[PDB]
């Protein structure tokens, strides 16, 4: 009897600016916004998450989690869509995009309930957005010179492992930034050919011992079996190692070839005839100094046997992925057929061995000094399962911070824990004023947004907000006699966790942020709200 | 009067239903309206996030049960046939000339005088449409004049930090494929590459074609200047019998026999390749060879491209193959022994783009391409959908422009300007009847919608903005001069739409108003709903 | 935000219900304005039955919730006291005033420059109030032209048959009370006297007065010409002894002993009042004798007077008799022995009708009465209140007009005017502001509401007429002279107002014009209905 206006099109859901619908949905986004509060920091948590087959994943990472997590809301879909714009391009700074665009949200909130248009909201942050970008080039105090030295590493790799698990970064900074100098060349002043790349680092776990106890290899690490009575090759120099994809087993017919036997006579003949015909493939093999087999497929009885008398080291990898990693390293390549060891296409290993780490015999490949390997693995230890496979989605975070050590301003870098986001808010209200006209508004406000980061870190301290948050706006504004400005520029935010009184200043810990990866958050999470302020509407259909 | 399972509205019921349907969707496009407007997404049951203010876009992802959005619809479709934007601003048109309509229904107008006051101001229309109208000049040095009609089409589509990226290569997009004569221009001859991978900030535009695969070797020169483009219908990869077999060799003596029988027909066609690089560019300098090859490459040929440093490509795409014939000039050549110099094109500077998970070629800086590549970047997928959108209605909107000789400014100025002499129009010639001014008032009312609207989605007042207008016409209706006024939405106040140059295509608004006339009468036009067929 | 036992309306919607439910109320009084109009009839449900067309008489009748009708009934108030017709045109002109600001508030307009957009077209319509109005002569003879001025308030209350017997009645009415200066003129003169059981075609006019208990008695003489009035103060009815006593008989012969020497108190009197009856024109023709006597009678004296063919009445209000001794000029006797033939007045013929349940003496025909009755008979009781709610109608609409000497043609001839000058001077000034446009235009056309009213409850076309008087407006400014246009409401075409009759006051419409733009603004001016005190 009571009927309803405004739907005119079906019995969907229809989401319109004249009930408030942008606020519903930033309030939708501040449910999810609190979620990311409690993870960036040295305070936040990893989320226990159970999947719809029964299997739990452990992470502290908040973007990892949003792909873990079921939305519904299309609007919280354009954030995820830019979180994962900042985790592809950068691979850091996923929780600064995402709690930022949420908060740019919230000080709209004040604006559109002040009645200032959502146009010259979204104007105002552009025009804010340009007087950033050029405050940044200014505020660089530091510079990474790209000495790819192990010292100069620990100091870029320890704020990315901080705020992600605590207590560890001394342990973990030597662990990563031991690998990086494995896979990088010696190279100064040279950016055309990059060289780190993403897949360089592997990050394997093996149960017992402590994070003191690990080690660092310069190749990859295998955790299986030799699979044979040989348990490891000889120390000497440049062993050649071959990859088959055909399995080990007499030569057949690429059509068919099933074995079967009508009568006793040909159970002789083929008997032998696997016999003579494997131990003939893997002659020629040895005599051409191959120590080391690589076979993708299975591995027949006879052929085990066979290279058991030869001394030949018995290696399957089932894995492409880690077969094109196995490429960079000696060069050798998979061979489509068995039996012929091209030594055009074999590669050199310097030492390959099998050795006890972690309570377990495990069979490495490494080098030593020819043959420069692009790629490195890094061993863990730990007495913690869930905090060991949290270590690994942190050091693939740092994985991601050297690869921002490129041509794109690698080197430059500006002051964190909390130093960044509130001197913004003096520069940018300083061309609020400048700005004339209604952009005041939102010029102002978007300083203002920058204030999350420094409370965060505060609340989830346990710090008062009504304490620390004034010492930080008195930290960063100060009055000098004079027209310089001078004394403490490093004032930053102080997590505490023992005892001080006020702050304290970044040169002490030497806590950085890369320009790169600041720059880009900002320019995303700015876009990332633009998209939303700009939605006035949305038209959903049920499934 | 009735049977069962039967719903029919009679007498003026249906006439209030449908206009009040048609002022719920009115308002999904108000705000959805100019370079002001609103940006709004939809997502019908794919999950795929969608950004677009063209008003046939949005009625086409939404399935909507009222039939006066039907008729609605059908109109969209056919503005987009002819003239291929302006959909918006004809619903704008069709749903507040109902509303003006509607307060005279209720007043005893019967809706067939209505219909007859908007085709006499529709003839009236026409005669002020051809005074107003400003022709411009065939000449090709007008590129900073499609500079302006360029930015017109991009702030409505975009966040107005798009457009100064793709002026330039939308200007230049349809000038290059366009030569310098009379004749015609040809849309499709332009193509549209899409990547998801850089910024959209970071779009290019490209002169000439690109392709998808390319060939795969460490050794391949990054960039090639000034390179020859030969066309390749042989295969220089191994083949195998038709049903399934192997080579399978025991000893060196049976490697030699049996793949010499598979490189058999590749080291003939391969040998005589190698051959016209030794004739032909072999001494000299700044000049170079790349092969087609729409067939694959066996790893043994690019051992040997990488000794000669020639580009090597492979599974090429057939469409292209079409276009290269255009842009390089080269013949395709189906057999090598019949392989002349005369078959080989000429080319610019060629350079592969590096990236993991796909590679680009650039066929770029050609003598002659005749063909135009628009390369669209984008971070996200709505991202991608939404510059899209506004590339397929830049192209189409300039394309209007050199075809029709005939230009309008915008910003208002063709709006209230008929609003106010339609009104004016009639007082003083007293010509169409004396019952009937109340149906063309009705028409005169309505076309003022469009500029309230424009400052509506800025916030400004559209009373303010109106009588700002009206005080400025009036000091051009006292002096004997030509002088045109319109609103701007940056700074409030009105404006010079010929120098700030806000233009609007002729062919759009001459259709606009015949369009929105008879689709807004036929929904007048209607007594009853009829509910049968069941 | 709220409070117990309260309920408030937030936003514009306060405004917009005030303004619905002010539309509600004049849809009711949009049927009944006008001579065309209809006749309401209204039940307190306690058994009474009114029949009125008066605007302020319904109102108080009735009873509404709605605060904004409760201002337009308090509205209606001064109207009554003022200008006592045309409550039920105030109205019309406050809620079309409404609901064409509400087009303009739904735009968002703000309701300030609405109400200021109404005061300034307010004082711009009465200075064209004073330039359209006609100066009408003082002088007495226009009883001619005061016959139309009658039918205007006549034809609008009743179904135009009893119009023309009640236009010499009403006219005359006036006329006869006041004698001709300056000065001024008194309605409380002229009594308003009903009786029931006859046709209300039936009705004349009485120049005298009309009294209540007449004589009974079989030889009273029916019809007495030229008879002299006498105010009689004494009780003529059974009187007893001036000291207490008691009455003591053995007999009822005895009694009537005692009885008669309180008897001939009363029969002394009866004496002396014959003997000025012979001492004054007693056996002269054309001459009569008529005994007031305020006072009761006994059955004695009826037959005493009856034999000298005296007219005795008894028991007569003591209101009516103050009129008498204006009327007829005799003073009051108190006594009779004091009674002289200097007291005696005079008066022409007066005849009684005899009805056997009321008879009426007449007194008319008097040398200066200085007073009038106007006598309403009719059968039921809703023609006794229809027929009386015309004259004190009909007697205060012209009283309007000999008291003011401007008149103004009526029929929507100053209504089409005024909209039609408002509308081009304000686009000739241009001294109030750009957005007060808007409230000067919403002005003009809720001045349109009442001929637009007029005819429709005619059944013509409220379209047609409005072409055709415009058209006819704008042909006499092009000829070059002064002629006046209105609405024939029986043919459906114009007409002239003045050759056809129809006018309205100056008064009446200057506080028409004033009164509904105050009272409107002020409800425009609501921002909120709050509810408290409960």
């Amino acid at each position: 009897q009571n009927p309803n206006a405004g739907l005119f099109k079906q019995g969907y859901n229809s989401y319109s600016n004249a009930d408030g619908q942008i606020i519903k949905s930033i309030a939708a986004i501040r449910e999810l916004h609190q979620m990311c509060l409690t993870s960036m920091g040295p305070c936040g948590r990893n989320k226990i998450i159970v999947n719809h087959l029964g299997k739990i994943i452990i992470t502290n990472d908040a973007a990892t989690m949003l792909r873990e997590l079921d939305i519904v809301h299309p609007a919280v879909k354009v954030l995820v869509m830019a979180t994962e714009q900042q985790k592809i391009d950068m691979g850091d700074g996923t929780n600064l995009v995402m709690i930022l665009a949420g908060e740019l949200l919230n000080v709209s909130e004040k604006l559109i309930s002040m009645g200032l248009s959502a146009v010259e909201i979204i104007q105002g942050y552009n025009m804010a957005r340009k007087f950033t970008l050029k405050e940044l080039d200014e505020m660089v105090v530091g510079e990474i010179t790209d000495k790819n030295d192990k010292n100069e590493l620990l100091k870029m790799i320890k704020p990315v492992i901080s705020s992600k698990k605590y207590g560890s970064e001394d342990i973990l900074s030597e662990l990563v930034s031991e690998a990086v100098s494995h896979v990088l060349p010696v190279a100064q002043q040279a950016g055309e050919i990059p060289y780190f790349n993403v897949d360089s680092i592997r990050v394997v776990k093996i149960m017992g011992g402590s994070l003191s106890n690990s080690t660092v290899i310069k190749g990859m690490v295998f955790n299986r079996e030799p699979e044979g009575h040989v348990k490891s090759l000889s120390e000497d120099k440049k062993h050649k190692v071959a990859v088959f994809t055909c399995p080990l087993d007499i030569a057949n017919t690429e059509t068919k070839g099933t074995v079967l036997l009508h009568n006793a006579q040909e159970m002789l003949d083929f008997s032998k005839g696997e016999e003579k015909q494997i131990d003939a493939m893997m002659k020629e093999i040895a005599d051409m100094g191959v120590e080391c087999i690589v076979a993708g497929a299975g591995v027949g009885e006879l052929a085990l046997h066979y290279l058991n008398r030869y001394g030949i080291l018995v290696l399957k990898v089932p894995s492409k992925f880690e077969l094109r990693r196995l490429c960079r390293v000696c060069g050798a390549t998979p061979l489509p057929r068995l039996g012929a060891p091209t030594p055009e296409e074999l590669g050199l290993v310097e030492t390959v061995k099998t050795m006890e780490i972690g309570g377990d015999r495990v069979t490495v490949f490494k080098q030593e000094q020819g043959e420069i390997s692009r790629t490195s693995t890094i061993i863990l230890r730990g007495a913690t399962q869930n905090n060991l496979d949290d270590i690994e989605r942190a050091i693939d975070d740092g994985v991601a911070a050297v690869k921002g050590l490129m041509k794109p301003s690698g080197g430059k870098l500006l002051p964190g824990a909390g130093a960044t986001e509130i001197e913004l808010i003096s520069r940018i209200t300083k061309y609020g004023e400048r700005t004339p006209g209604l952009l005041q508004l939102a010029i102002k406000q978007f300083a203002v947004a920058f204030e999350v980061v420094p409370r965060t870190l505060a609340e989830t301290a346990g710090l008062d907000v009504n304490e620390v948050l004034p010492n930080l706006y008195a930290a960063h504004n100060v009055t000098e006699p004079g027209a310089v400005k001078t004394d403490h520029l490093y004032k930053g935010v102080d997590i505490d966790g023992e005892s001080d009184e006020g702050v304290k200043d970044i040169r002490e810990e030497n806590i950085y942020d890369m320009l790169a990866t600041k720059k880009f958050a900002i320019n995303v999470a700015t876009e990332a709200a633009t998209t939303v302020l700009s939605i006035d509407q949305i038209i959903m259909a049920k499934k | 009067l009735l049977n069962p399972k039967a719903e029919s509205l009679r007498r003026d019921a249906a006439l209030k239903v449908n206009v009040t349907s048609a002022e719920g969707l009115q308002s999904v496009l108000e705000t959805n309206l100019g370079p002001k407007g609103t940006l709004k997404m939809l997502v019908d049951g794919a999950g795929n996030i969608k950004l677009t203010k063209d008003g046939k876009v949005l009625l086409t992802e939404m399935q909507i049960q009222s039939p006066t959005a039907v008729l609605i619809a059908r109109a969209a479709a056919a503005q987009d046939e002819i003239t291929g934007d302006g959909t918006t601003t004809v619903v704008c048109l069709v749903g507040e000339l109902l509303r003006q309509a509607h307060r005279f229904i209720q007043e005893g107008v019967h809706p067939r005088i209505i219909t007859d006051g908007f085709e006499i101001a529709r003839k009236e229309s026409m005669k002020f449409l051809d005074e107003f109208k400003i022709s411009k000049t065939n000449l090709s040095n007008d590129r900073e004049f499609l500079l302006q009609v360029a930015r017109s089409s991009l702030l409505t589509k975009v966040d107005a930090d798009l457009t100064e990226v793709l002026t330039p290569i939308v200007t230049d997009a349809v000038l290059s494929v366009y030569d310098a004569q009379a004749d015609n221009l040809d849309l499709h001859m332009v193509e549209i590459m899409q990547m998801q991978h850089l910024s959209p900030k970071d779009t290019t535009f490209i002169k000439g074609l690109v392709l998808d695969h390319g060939g795969r070797h460490p050794d391949m020169p990054t960039r090639v200047k000034n390179a020859y483009v030969l066309i390749l219908n042989v295969s220089l990869e191994y083949e195998k019998t038709e049903v399934n077999s192997g080579f399978f060799y025991s000893s060196a003596d049976q490697r030699d026999k049996l793949a010499a029988s598979e490189r058999k027909f590749v080291d003939a066609k391969l040998k005589k390749i190698i051959d016209l690089k030794n004739e032909v560019c072999g001494m000299d300098p700044d000049k170079g060879f790349v092969i087609i090859n729409q067939k694959g490459i066996d790893p043994m040929s690019l051992d040997v491209f990488a000794k000669h440093n020639i580009l090597a490509l492979r599974r090429a795409k057939r469409r292209n193959m079409e276009r290269l014939q255009l842009v390089t000039g080269g013949e395709a050549q189906n057999s090598v022994e019949d392989l002349s110099p005369q078959i080989l094109g000429f080319s610019g500077l060629v350079y592969q783009e590096t990236i993991g998970e796909e590679k680009f070629t650039y066929v770029t800086e050609n003598t002659d391409p005749k063909s135009c590549t628009i390369l669209i970047k984008g971070s996200t997928h709505y991202a991608l959908a939404q510059t899209k959108d506004a590339v397929r209605d830049g192209l189409r909107a300039v394309a209007n422009v050199l075809k029709d000789k005939n230009i309008i400014p915008g910003a208002g100025a063709f709006y209230i300007a008929l609003s106010r002499y339609l009104r004016s129009a009639n007082m003083n010639k007293l010509g169409a009847k004396g019952k009937t001014k109340t149906g063309i008032e009705a028409f005169a009312e309505a076309l003022l919608v469009i500029p309230k609207t424009l400052v509506k989605n800025s916030g400004f007042d559209p009373l303010d903005v109106l009588a700002m207008v009206e005080d400025e016409l009036d000091d051009a209706q006292d002096s004997d001069e030509t002088r045109y006024v319109g609103v701007d939405l940056n700074i409030g106040d009105s404006c010079d739409p010929t120098i700030e140059g806000i233009w609007d295509s002729y062919r759009v608004l001459r259709n606009a108003i015949t369009g929105a006339t008879g689709i807004a009468s036929n929904l007048l036009l209607c007594d009853e709903l009829l509910r049968a067929g069941r």
